[PDB]
């Protein structure tokens, strides 16, 4: 029984640059079957990632437990995915089009984070 | 026949089936801004 903002996709910030695929699976996979992980690999995205769970209840669990999580000298910031936030970096026009397309086609919530 | 509260439980059930529904890679790929590598 769970809040509308919870989601299988977790956005992660303050991630060490050196972190390996195996370590990502280790850390996140503890809470259950991982669908896929995407790690930022450009100047503007490094230090961030999206982790995707197969099941939403595992994702709630990971999200409840992993924010503030110490790996290396760092404390991870982990948030539920939010399309509005996710497409921030697009200029005012393109963001509007992209959001309208995901809502039309997939029915995803398109408002900014609650 | 389901009382008001167990109808709510039934609706919660339907709601999460939709929120826990399997996603294609195409659904998934569209969720994402540039600059990420798939592990």
């Amino acid at each position: 029984r769970l809040p509308p903002e919870v989601n299988r996709i977790l956005y992660i910030r303050n991630l060490p640059y050196k972190i390996t695929a195996e370590e990502m699976y280790d850390i996140f996979g503890k809470y259950g079957p991982i669908r896929q992980i995407r790690v930022g690999n450009t100047p503007e995205t490094r230090g961030t990632a999206y982790v995707v769970y197969e099941d939403i209840f595992d994702a709630k669990n990971a999200c409840d437990h992993l924010s503030g999580f110490n790996v290396c000298n760092r404390y991870l910031v982990v948030l539920y995915y939010n399309a509005n936030r996710a497409f921030q970096k697009m200029d005012t026009k393109k963001k509007e089009e992209q959001l309208k397309l995901l809502k039309e086609k997939y029915g995803i919530n398109t408002d900014p984070p609650k | 026949s389901m009382t008001p509260e167990q109808l709510q439980a039934w609706r919660w059930e339907r709601e999460i089936d939709e929120r826990n529904r399997p996603l294609s890679d195409e659904e998934l790929d569209a969720m994402f801004p540039e600059g990420y590598k798939v592990l």
